[PDB]
């Protein structure tokens, strides 16, 4: 079991308009769409985490991000409690699979079982995770970054891959494990989502950020 | 139109035209399974309120017209849909959650509903779409000493979401004193056993609820009933019926590049513009059938019964079929009006430059500029 | 939709007057159009000889090259007013296109 | 400074945007969609919904026929202003002062 | 303890927005308009006075 | 003498107290105040009469917007007279009788 | 009210299009009153003799 | 929601609630001791950018 | 009108480039780019 934690070192910094995702499954092209939703706000205060770890709160979604070429990074632990006592998920990818489970596996009563394709194959990894409704979806986006310090500037849209019917509630979780990863919380917000030609969300407008955007929308 | 049995000189708007279907296509999901729902309504013993089963029901063919066999209920109550129209139509999961309550419990299965059972074990959603089936089970879950496997939670710190699980029975602090796992004064235990006796009344009688809860089209659909499929047919004006959306357009190929988890495609009208057959991953476009106005261009009916018919924003390679003259105009085409070269004051306005007059040519309809 | 139809014939003659006063207003355009332009009896046309005192007018008496008889301060209002086309010449032969 | 003309363009675009864009709203039925309407539920709920999205679409159409009577008589009395300045200005010589 | 209908106007949603041109501005125009004629004629409005 | 212009404030004053006194009209709903609704119907009892006084209140400001344009048609008239009297009559010497 | 709020959402454009109508009756009637009084270019000014 | 302030009016004892022209509250009365107090609503306004 | 936040006032007198309210106007103007409101 032991501990090897390493402690936790934290910073600050911008999101830079980033951590947009699609809200339905619906083919949109060549049209401004408003959508009220759990969006992470424009120029929001995002916290760096370093590791060369306590309990995070789960504030009604979050964002998750990580630029590790290493490949050292490979789950996330969900839930309120992690012991053998309240329900908790204990999403670990084995570079093939995806295990899916709700009761414990002891750190180191069931109802829900799930297996997958891998996530995974000087790139930018993000990840928005919500609970609503006895549901937990996922999106994601790969991301040829460079210039390899803090977040990009520009936008790259967030495509869903699993929604998963869990149906427990999640207020804490954790991460398994040089490794630094950026963590942010998702608002109720409105956005104004700007559709190509060709379908894809290439611009959005954060209608509660300045009184010009409140204008825009 | 005019309601009137005597018609001046000029041009009228009458009713529109349109092209029938052709045939009526339906396209359903390639699924041969049987859905398992003699399972969820027989079964020896149900789970109390508070640790409610939840069977998720995909990938196969559901009827929904062999449940009344299963089970002996009155109705069949539903939100969001009808109990007839659920073989037609179809969905992406189906969940069914069963439990045992009391008969005065039966009415806060419901969305927007509050309560004990609904704040604290069971919790439905606002926008909930599905069925609820509630029947008598005096004589299956009751007992002459009184039924006590069947319990219930009575305190929490708060309320309950909308589909949420209480598992966990730890002593409630009703007071500042802690508990500490002790059950004192102040602290008892959360959940209570229901009290089943036959020689009760109807009202405290034990009742056994099924709950279908449906999740109507996101995914690709796996829930769909036994309404056979009829091969594709393009270019042509025909019904379509795909995984429960049905109308009446053309389909032919697209060019509409879908992301691999899009299944359709809406319009600033919201109407559906694309679609993805079910069977065969292709895109296939929706353009509703040829139409247009027609007016009716005539003299006096005190001058003669002679008429013109003018397409309005129709080509006449369009129009199917009504005079042997046949004219094109920047308003429309024109039928049963010759055209002149000649150029006289406009009598009856067509449009574009074009008017249309009735004189000796003997007498007939002539069209100009 | 049949249903939808059977159940707007029970509202009454609100289509029919909304009708009328859509193509009251058509007719009532076009008698703007006529009652302003249309003020001379016959179509008079300039002599051949450009000679007015000094006065010039080549900017404003029609060009005989383009297809349309206008002037070149008329092409000039044509070209800065972006009007659309608003589906004069076959809009659903525009739309059967698969764009 | 040919804001005027289009802006009667403008206005006559932005009212049926509008007109197609109104068909997206729900009213307070359960779909904006008329064949969903119908797949849906059985007759009589299926027609206390499509009363509501019919009561709604004719409230939007009658608005649209409202706002074009106003802005035609607005056009009708700039045309009887631009018609009158034709025959003053034009087919005579005006003494009436900034006419 | 005389209740006004404005405080009523502007508590339900209904405001008033005020002119662009103050009546100070009004005035000096009329004044501008009635000097104008008064001390040159009818020239003042073809071009200067 | 000044009838006129206090006809004009007027107008406005009585069409923002009918504006205001409309919102004590129940409009088939079981009370006029929303909160009194919210607090004694559940959520599904409730909207129903929400939407009725959602309706009435709406037609009623339809209502006004539609009064408030054609009494702005009136005094556009009125204004281009007045200009045009600032011009003729005040910037000028006028030959027209009774102008 | 928020429940009120939600179920206005639902009827789609007509408060925007009333903004809109009284927004251009608002500023027509600044445009009126400059077309009515803004004839003049320059502010005369009378002689002290009267 | 709003703001209660303490009045001047003078309620009758055996009136409980004033009321407003656009049926709304204006004044209540405290049903545990005897104070009338007026509801105004809280600070609003129109935002122009 | 009521507050404006943002446009610094200055005494001087352009025609007006934006209406505010009774008599006030605001442009955008050099002379570092900014904001100005005026009579
Ligand atoms: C009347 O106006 C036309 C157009 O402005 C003049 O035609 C131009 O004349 C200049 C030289 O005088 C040429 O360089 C241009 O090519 C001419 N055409 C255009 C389209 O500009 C014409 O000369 C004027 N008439 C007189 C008598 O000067
Ligand atoms: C985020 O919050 C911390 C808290 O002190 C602050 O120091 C930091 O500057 C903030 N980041 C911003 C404003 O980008
Ligand atoms: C479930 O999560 C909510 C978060 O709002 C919390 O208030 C509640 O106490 C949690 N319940 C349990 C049993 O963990
Ligand atoms: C849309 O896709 C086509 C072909 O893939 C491409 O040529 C075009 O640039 C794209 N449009 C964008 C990215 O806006
Ligand atoms: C069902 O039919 C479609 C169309 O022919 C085909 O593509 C698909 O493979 C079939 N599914 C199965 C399980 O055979
Ligand atoms: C349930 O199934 C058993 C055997 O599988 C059958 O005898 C019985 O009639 C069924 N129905 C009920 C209500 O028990
Ligand atoms: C009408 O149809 C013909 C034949 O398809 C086509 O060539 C033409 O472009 C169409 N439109 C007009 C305005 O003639």
């Amino acid at each position: 079991q032991c501990v090897n934690l390493i402690t936790r070192t934290q910073s600050y910094t911008n999101s830079f308009t980033r951590g947009v995702y699609y809200p339905d499954k619906v083919f949109r092209s060549s049209v401004l769409h408003s959508t009220q939703d759990l969006f992470l706000p424009f120029f929001s205060n995002v916290t760096w985490f370093h590791a060369i770890n306590p309990a995070l709160p789960f504030n009604d979604g979050v964002y998750f991000a990580s630029t590790e070429k290493s490949n050292i990074i490979r789950g996330w632990i969900f839930g309120t409690t992690l012991d053998s006592k309240t329900q908790s998920l204990l999403i670990v990818n084995n570079a093939t699979n995806v295990v899916i489970k709700v009761c414990e596996f002891q750190f180191c009563n069931c109802t829900f079982e799930y297996v997958s394709q891998p996530f995974l194959m000087k790139n930018l990894r993000e990840f928005v995770f919500k609970n609503i409704d006895g549901y937990f979806k996922i999106y994601s986006k790969h991301t040829p970054i460079n210039l390899e310090r803090d977040l990009p500037q520009g936008f790259s849209a967030l495509e869903p891959l699993v929604d998963l019917p869990i149906g427990i509630n999640i207020t804490r979780f954790q991460t398994l494990l040089a490794a630094a990863y950026y963590v942010g919380y998702l608002q109720p917000r409105t956005f104004l989502l700007k559709y190509n030609e060709n379908g894809t969300i290439t611009d959005a407008v954060d209608c509660a950020l300045d009184p010009l955007s409140e204008t825009k929308c | 139109t005019l309601k009137s049995f005597t018609v001046e000189k000029g041009i009228y708007q009458t009713s529109n035209f349109r092209v029938q279907p052709t045939e009526s296509i339906v396209r359903f999901p390639n699924i041969t399974n049987l859905c398992p729902f003699h399972e969820v309504f027989n079964a020896t013993t149900f789970a109390s309120v508070y640790a409610w089963n939840r069977k998720r029901i995909s990938n196969c063919v559901a009827d929904y017209s062999v449940i009344y066999n299963f089970a002996p209920f009155f109705a069949f109550k539903c939100y969001g849909v009808s109990p007839t129209k659920l073989n037609d139509l179809c969905f992406t999961n189906v969940y069914a959650d069963s439990f045992v309550i009391r008969g005065n419990e039966v009415s806060q299965i419901a969305p927007g509903q509050t309560g004990n059972i609904a704040d604290y074990n069971y919790k439905l959603p606002d926008d909930f779409t599905g069925c609820v089936i509630a029947w008598n089970s005096n004589k299956l879950d009751s007992k002459p000493s009184g039924n006590y496997n069947y319990l219930y939670r009575l305190f929490r710190k708060s309320k309950l979401k909308p589909f949420e699980r209480d598992i966990s029975t730890e002593i409630y602090q009703a007071g500042n004193r802690p508990c500490n796992g002790v059950a004192g004064p102040n602290c008892y235990s959360p959940l209570q056993s229901y009290g089943f006796r036959p020689t009760y009344g109807v009202g405290h009688q034990p009742y056994r609820v099924v709950v279908l809860s449906f999740e109507l089209l996101h995914a690709p659909a796996t829930v769909c009933g036994p309404k056979k499929s009829t091969n594709l047919v393009k270019n042509k004006c025909v019904n379509f019926n795909f995984n429960g959306l049905t109308g009446t357009g053309v389909l032919t190929e697209s060019n509409k590049k879908f992301l691999p988890f899009q299944q359709f495609g809406r319009d600033i009208a919201d109407t559906t513009d694309a679609v993805r057959d079910p069977q065969t991953l292709e895109i296939l476009d929706i353009t509703p059938c040829s139409f247009g106005g027609v007016s009716v261009i005539t003299p006096g009916t005190n001058t003669s019964n002679q008429v013109a018919v003018l397409y309005q924003g129709v080509n006449c390679t369009e129009v199917p079929v009504t005079g042997s003259n046949v004219f094109q105009t920047r308003a429309g085409c024109l039928i049963g009006a010759e055209y002149v070269n000649n150029s006289y004051e406009c009598d009856i306005p067509i449009g574009a430059g074009i008017c249309a007059s009735y004189q000796t040519q003997s007498q007939s309809i002539i069209a100009y500029t | 939709s049949t249903e939808c139809s059977n159940l707007l014939l029970q509202y009454g003659s609100f289509c029919t007057q909304l009708k009328r006063a859509l193509t009251g207003i058509a007719v009532e355009q076009d008698k703007n159009t006529q009652e302003v332009f249309a003020q001379v009896k016959q179509i008079y046309k300039t002599p051949p000889i450009k000679y007015f005192g000094g006065f010039n007018f080549s900017q404003i008496l029609p060009d005989p090259s383009k297809p349309s008889k206008r002037s070149f301060i008329e092409d000039l209002l044509f070209n800065k007013v972006t009007l659309a086309d608003a589906g004069f010449i076959k809009q659903y032969g525009d739309c059967l296109g698969d764009i | 400074a040919l804001g005027k003309l289009q802006d009667v363009v403008n206005h006559n675009a932005q009212a049926l945007n509008t007109l197609v864009k109104q068909l997206s709203s729900k009213f307070g039925a359960i779909s904006s969609v008329l064949n969903d309407i119908l797949s849906r539920l059985d007759k009589v709920e299926a027609e206390v919904q499509i009363d509501r999205l019919i009561t709604g679409r004719l409230q939007s159409l009658q608005t649209y026929v409202t706002q074009q009577l106003i802005r035609a008589a607005e056009i009708r009395a700039s045309a009887n202003l631009a018609a009158t300045k034709m025959s003053e200005c034009v087919l005579g010589q005006s003494k009436r002062v900034d006419f | 303890a005389a209740r006004d209908l404005i405080c009523a106007q502007k508590f339900n949603g209904l405001t008033v927005l005020p002119p662009l041109l103050t009546d100070e501005m009004i005035a000096q125009y009329t004044s501008a308009l009635l000097a104008g004629t008064i001390t040159s004629g009818w020239t003042f409005g073809a071009g200067a006075a």
